[PDB]
């Protein structure tokens, strides 16, 4: 009787940039 | 492929579970469906609009080259006006990447956040009634059926109702 | 440790990848019936020195705080870690 929480994903390959890392896979991201 | 909910102790993500952006998984003995948890997905996806909206509406004011000629006898003003519309580009250049850099890693924290308050939310309300696996799951100690499960998925848990079992249960 | 130090070197080398297209001053000259011009040039190259002043300065303060806060983050996400696997084996001491 698990009720576990976890989050959303897809198998997308967009990719943003932070400060501490780059190449991060995101599920959704906007090109602006 | 700052918070420690998204890629901790919770490993992955999962792929089944499509109607928000989080949510929970029970698995029972009635079945097991990969639901999501409402005001939580909405009140993320309106942050996340929000802060977007924000970046454009703080970027409308940039600005704008125009051209403007000069003679041969007149080169100065014209490394002034290339020095002054070529300094502005680079501003706003270095504003609008920078500002991506920024939001893009407090996107994430967010959406981690959100990930950790909702595990947080689970923990609070079960108590001692359940156990806590490590990977975000809550093996429950009594009898818990799809009644109680939308309970937990909806905040309204109730911990008086549900205590003999798990003593008994507990060796 | 290695997640971390490549983290702030990362955070870093971003810092100066982001600031190389700066402003440079160049010397222009100008008489004494050019005065309006000069100071339009004196005034233009020292907004835009500030502007980078500022833009240095308080990415410097941000990303301090950032930097802290992450090795605080660090620091309470391998206690959490810790605590998560040893379960009721263990006793937390409060101290850490
Ligand atoms: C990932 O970022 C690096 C810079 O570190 C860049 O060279 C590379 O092209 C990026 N990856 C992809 C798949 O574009
Ligand atoms: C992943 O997110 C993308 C946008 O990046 C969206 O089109 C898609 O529905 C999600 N799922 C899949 C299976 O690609
Ligand atoms: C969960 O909330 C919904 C919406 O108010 C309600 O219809 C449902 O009965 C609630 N479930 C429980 C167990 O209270």
């Amino acid at each position: 009787d698990q009720i576990c929480i976890g989050y959303h994903a897809n198998n997308s390959t967009e990719q943003v940039d932070t400060i501490m890392e780059k190449n991060v896979t995101v599920t959704h991201a906007q090109d602006i | 492929p700052l918070f420690g909910a998204i890629a901790g102790f919770i490993e992955g993500g999962w792929q089944g579970m499509v109607d928000g952006w989080y949510g929970y998984h029970h698995s029972n003995e009635q079945g097991s469906g990969y639901a999501a948890d409402k005001e939580s997905t909405q009140k993320a996806i309106d942050g996340v609009t929000n802060k977007v909206n924000s970046i454009i509406d703080k970027m409308n004011t940039q600005f704008e080259a125009v051209g403007r000629e000069f003679n041969n006898l007149e080169r100065r003003i014209e490394n002034l006006n290339k020095k002054m519309e070529d300094g502005f580009l680079d501003v706003w250049t270095y504003n609008a990447e920078l500002l991506v850099l920024m939001e893009n890693e407090r996107t994430l924290d967010f959406h981690d956040s959100n990930v950790k308050n909702l595990y947080d939310k689970v923990r609070l309300q079960l108590r001692d009634n359940a156990k806590e696996l490590g990977n975000g799951c809550f093996e429950f100690y009594h009898k818990c059926d799809n009644e109680c499960m939308e309970s937990v998925r909806n905040g309204t848990y109730d911990y008086p109702q549900y205590s003999e079992e798990a003593r008994l249960k507990r060796e």
